[PDB]
RNA sequence: GUGCUGAAAGCAUAUAGGCACGAAAUUUACCUUAAGAUAUUUCUUAAAUAUACGUAAGAAAAUAUUACGUUAAUAGGCUUA
RNA sequence: CAGGCUAAUUUGCGCAAGAGUGUACAAAAUGAGUGCGCGGUUUGGCACCUCCGGCUUGACUAAUCCUCAUGGAUGCAGAAACUAUGUAGGGUACGACUGUUCGUCGAUUAAAAAGUUACAUGAGCUGGGUUAAAUACGUCGUGAGACAGUAUGGUU
RNA sequence: GUAUGUCAAAAGGGAAACAGCCCAGAACAAGAGUUAAGGUUCCAAAAUUAUUAUUAAGUGAAAUAAAGAAAGUUUUUAUA
């Protein structure tokens, strides 16, 4: 085998021909299982993307002090949808911040000209649960998303560590100081058994290495304010990251949902606030299609210089 | 020499043969009687005939160096044929060299997952030759859980009737006579 | 021990009947040897041994054929095939009541 | 319960069968005896 | 068997009707047996089940009985289901006629037992669901499966009606396992004439 | 370990057959890494794109990774709080 | 020394049988002298192979000290504990003494259980014991010297 | 120690791998040649070849774990 238990070859394709309408046992691999098992921890709704401006504390009006985090979001949009039968599963793409023309590449520029967004700084894809958690392309997401006292997951890339050794990476104890040690006070000592033991170093053995830079998730924290004028969504305790870094944030998927309520009110006030998100859509991907049309005869130059 | 000297294109096309794994088989059965007791070929006396194939062991012109294999489609795979108690007592192990990380499961979990077609491709690989035609052989072993397939236009004919099906035989028997009519 | 012999307890029914045939074999030696003594009215005293106190194959229990006597087995039993040269050794009768 | 390797009735209502058994395991033999739960006894180990 | 021989009396009222071989084709399996769809209707209900095809039923609708008997006595798997085909025939006939009833006796100081509507947790409309308070810090509250019609002529004394029995007393079970009868004061739930036998103190 | 139905074996039986309860182990779930099918009414006819160079960095032994380069706040300076 | 073969032996276990103990009552608990075995941990045998603890960092076993489910318990009222069946996920700490593994003790704890891996790991460390040259004591030897005797020191 | 053989100084086939066991003693090639031990579903040359029983445990299938227990099953011999 190569992974796991299958031998299939890999440019094979025949999930399409064993089907469960035919009489056949439903698999208990496939997108199909997977999203059944994660059904109750998938999150209704999506999430949006915040950068970490710092830390502080909440005082509360009677004599509470609770340490918290500052995050920002920053022009927070929908770019698309992620449908089961075009995708296999049920995402939100969300995007955040702004970029210069010239530094974004022609296959991403064509991908916002078919939506009418101009183009982001980032893009992250949010699970839902089903399609109702789908939300129109175009609408932007502010602090209100969220309501004050809502339980939420934060996931962002910690901070670089570098080469690191075997106390600050896997916390050896490491080795005497004064009696008698030779040139071993931080080292990490043995690294296994001899002969009988395989006469080998043993896979996943803990040794020096890169530390840090990677994804961390922070689950179960509340929403102390959310202030929409400044754009920050207040969070109690520690987020992983530096200043500046971008992080999704999300409900928790240990916890109930919000209220049925409350995901109808949000939803409905993006039908306010943007009154037409669909007619300003076709009418993007309308010009799309003139232009992409233009380029490919080479008269895209006439069309620049029309008005 | 002569016998082989001409047109040997056609002795190492690939043929696209097909079996179904809950068909009753008269030759690869146990039980040859009465009629109604004959039972389908079991999961390692099916792998044992498809390994044939791959290895193209059934030609005259076989040569274990050559890869004359053929095609095997093998349909209705989760009716795989079993006997004993093999389906929930017969055990799959793994290893990936790291103490502790041994994997075992049962015929039964491993149809679960993967179905029927993937217990056969493990017996067919161990009937195999163990050198560096064992991954092409194994993977011209094309095996679905249910009738659908989309081989079905490959399979073997012979005036328009697959193999295998009601009345192949005798057209087969039709074209034969008419090639006697030449010098 | 550390040595591996690995010799199985008992034989296969492809050695059982070599062994049958290597004892009819034998038979037909000594009644070809018998036969054509008898034609000129003479005798040989190893012959007239071998058919009064040796059984033919037919004659022979299947114990007999693919077991021997070792003392110091749990039954007194031993496989034939763990007699040196046995393929090439004359062996069918074993003490009385073992 | 006691698990031995030499199971006898004790009584005249302790019975012998064989329970546990399965598509998956061959089970094992038990004593089973209402009128007195210590004649309880089982052949085997999981 | 010795039980499967004996006919069958069909009561007045009672209507047992055999179905032919049929076989729902499986993919998992190469070969399904063939099954008898046995019906018996009757004023209280109509309960159904597929017997093997080897057993044989001689419906004798003159005087009002059906004997079964098997294809090959000499097979173990037909001699046993023969008996067993029997013995669910004959609470199948005395079920949808006559019916088929549990007790259940609550022993302890405070038990005690309602039959009400908990419209929150129902599974089918009008779903009764027995109260019981065993001595548990929270209540328990368990639904009536459909088909079963359960009464407390006294708080400390259950009625179970159905025309499975295999239901009833199934049911009758799951109550019981909360609260098992001990040997040293008696208290439990005893099932139809169930006792215990006490220690000397 | 504990049951319901229930015969072989008129009884009995949680034994066959048909159902069920049940553990810090298991599996799933949760988290990370890897995997890279797939998706976009995406780009490209000698390019798209990437690299190099320069100012750097949420990165950092090299390498790699993530930005910016005048239509620019990437780094330094300067100014204010 | 370690590995290999063996298993008398063991401070490693299991099963069978049941003298006897259990006010009564063999098998709740308990089990004389025995029998049939497993296993490779102690002390040994053979002579095939080559002329010690601590620290750090593990991996695995299950014959289980704690934690979870559970049968039996005239001897299971409850509680605690006893015995046994599942079960190795995690934990099993701190200090005094001794070179010590071990062992004894102090005080906490849900508990302060074991074993294998060259009695894991010295081209990862330590060198206290052991193990050279120096020196003294006791004992032995006519003597030089010796000692599974003891002391101070002694290129890892 | 004794009896016999092999290895030692013996390649080759079989025993998964193999100094000592079962076959068989290599001067060199050719052959669907003929055979020994051993084997004949596939890896792998040759039977998915025939006859009669047993087993349902993957027991077992080329290195027999014991005493022992038991409404597992078959047969035989009595017997109601
Ligand atoms: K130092
Ligand atoms: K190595
Ligand atoms: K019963
Ligand atoms: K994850
Ligand atoms: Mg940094
Ligand atoms: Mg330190
Ligand atoms: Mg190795
Ligand atoms: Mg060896
Ligand atoms: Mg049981
Ligand atoms: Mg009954
Ligand atoms: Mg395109
Ligand atoms: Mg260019
Ligand atoms: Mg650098
Ligand atoms: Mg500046
Ligand atoms: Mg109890
Ligand atoms: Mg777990
Ligand atoms: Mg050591
Ligand atoms: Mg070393
Ligand atoms: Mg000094
Ligand atoms: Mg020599
Ligand atoms: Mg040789
Ligand atoms: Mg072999
Ligand atoms: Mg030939
Ligand atoms: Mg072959
Ligand atoms: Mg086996
Ligand atoms: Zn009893």
């Amino acid at each position: 085998v190569k992974y796991g238990w299958s031998t299939l070859p890999k440019r094979s394709r025949p999930t399409r021909f064993n089907q469960v309408t035919q009489g056949l046992p439903a698999p208990t691999s496939g997108p199909a299982a997977a999203l059944k098992r994660r059904e109750k921890t998938t999150p209704l709704r999506t999430g949006v993307l915040a950068v970490k401006k710092g830390m502080t504390v909440f005082m509360g009006r009677t004599g509470a002090r609770i340490p918290c985090t500052v995050l920002q979001l920053d022009r927070v949009q929908v770019v698309a949808n992620k449908t089961r039968a075009k995708n296999g599963y049920w995402a939100v793409q969300v995007g955040l911040g702004e970029r210069r023309a010239e530094n974004v590449g022609a296959p991403q520029l064509g991908y916002y000209e078919a939506k009418g967004i101009p183009p982001k700084q980032t893009l992250a894809e949010f699970k839902v649960r089903n399609q109702d958690g789908l939300l129109p392309v175009g609408v932007q997401l502010f602090p209100d998303w969220f309501h004050v006292g809502q339980v939420v997951d934060v996931r962002g890339i910690t901070r670089g560590m570098g080469f690191a050794g075997g106390m600050k990476r896997h916390g050896f104890a490491g080795q005497e100081a004064s009696h008698g040690n030779s040139l071993n006070h931080r080292t990490i000592g043995s690294v296994g058994g001899s002969q009988g033991s395989g006469s080998r170093v043993l896979p996943g053995k803990k040794m020096p290495g890169r530390m840090g830079a990677q994804q961390h998730t922070v689950q179960n924290l509340p929403i102390l304010m959310v202030d929409n004028e400044l754009g920050i969504v207040v969070v109690k305790g520690a987020v992983a990251g530096h200043k500046g870094a971008v992080v999704k944030v999300q409900d928790a998927v240990k916890k109930a949902p919000p209220p049925e309520e409350f995901v109808e009110a949000t939803k409905q006030l993006l039908n306010e606030r943007f009154p037409d998100a669909e007619e300003k859509l076709q009418a993007a991907r309308k010009l799309h299609l003139e232009l992409k049309e233009a380029r490919r005869q080479g008269l895209i130059d006439s069309l620049i210089k029309n008005g | 020499m002569s016998q082989t000297v001409g047109a040997t294109r056609l002795a190492y096309s690939r043929v696209w043969h097909h079996i179904s794994a809950v068909t009753p088989h008269p030759t690869l059965s146990t039980i040859k009687a009465p009629s109604e007791a004959i039972t389908p070929p079991s999961l390692g006396r099916l792998a044992s005939r498809i390994a044939t194939i791959l290895m193209g062991k059934h030609k005259p012109i076989w040569d274990p160096s050559t890869d004359c294999g053929d095609y095997v489609v093998v349909t209705n795979c989760a009716g795989l044929y079993t006997t004993g108690h093999k389906k929930w007592r017969k055990t799959y192990y793994r290893h990936n060299t790291r103490p502790g990380s041994l994997q075992a499961i049962t015929m039964d979990a491993l149809m679960e997952k993967h179905g029927g077609a993937e217990v056969l491709r493990k017996a067919v690989s161990g009937m195999l030759p163990k050198n560096r035609l064992r991954d092409k052989r194994l993977a011209r072993l094309k095996a679905f859980e249910g009738d659908a397939h989309p081989y079905k236009e490959n399979l073997v004919r012979f005036g328009g009737k697959v193999v295998g099906a009601p009345g192949w035989e005798e057209a087969v028997k039709a074209i034969r006579e008419a090639d006697m009519e030449r010098l | 021990g550390g040595l591996l012999w690995k010799i199985p307890w008992r034989m296969s029914k492809f050695q059982k009947l070599r062994q049958r045939r290597r004892l009819r074999a034998v038979d037909n030696v000594v009644a070809t040897i018998e036969n054509a003594l008898a034609k000129k009215g003479e005798t040989v005293k190893a012959v007239e041994r071998w058919r009064a106190e040796m059984p033919t194959e037919a004659e022979m229990l299947p114990k007999d054929k693919y077991t021997i006597f070792d003392r110091k087995e749990k039954r007194y039993r031993k496989g034939i095939h763990k007699l040196p040269k046995w393929t090439r050794v004359s062996q069918r009768v074993n003490p009385p009541g073992y | 319960m006691k698990v031995h390797s030499a199971i006898k009735k004790r009584c005249e209502h302790c019975k012998v069968v064989r329970r546990k058994a399965n598509k998956r395991q061959n089970g094992y033999l038990y004593i089973i005896c209402p009128a007195n739960p210590r004649h309880k006894q089982r052949q085997g180990y999981r | 068997s010795k039980l499967g021989r004996t006919p069958l009396s069909i009561p007045p009222g009672v209507e047992i009707t055999i179905g032919e071989p049929f076989v729902k084709r499986d993919m998992t399996q190469w070969k399904q047996q063939p099954k008898r769809k046995i019906t018996v209707q009757g004023p209280l209900g109509q309960l159904e089940m597929d017997i093997p095809d080897f057993i044989k039923i001689d419906h004798d609708a003159e005087a009002r009985r059906a004997t079964l008997s098997v294809a090959n006595r000499d097979e173990k798997e037909q001699r046993e289901m023969w008996g067993t085909t029997w013995a669910y025939l004959n609470r199948f006939i005395m079920g949808v006629s006559e019916g088929h009833t549990a007790v259940l006796r609550l022993v302890g100081i405070g038990y005690r037992a309602t039959i009400d509507t908990r419209p929150e947790k129902e599974e089918y409309p009008g779903q009764q669901f027995v109260c019981l308070k065993l001595g548990f810090s929270h209540p328990v509250e368990m639904g009536v499966p459909k088909g079963m019609k359960a009464s407390t002529p006294q708080p400390t004394r259950i009625l179970l009606e159905g025309i499975n029995r295999e239901q009833v007393m199934t049911f009758a079970a799951d109550i019981r396992r909360w609260r098992v009868p001990e040997p040293y004061k008696g208290k439990g739930i005893f099932v139809n004439g169930e006792t215990i036998k006490l220690k000397q103190k």
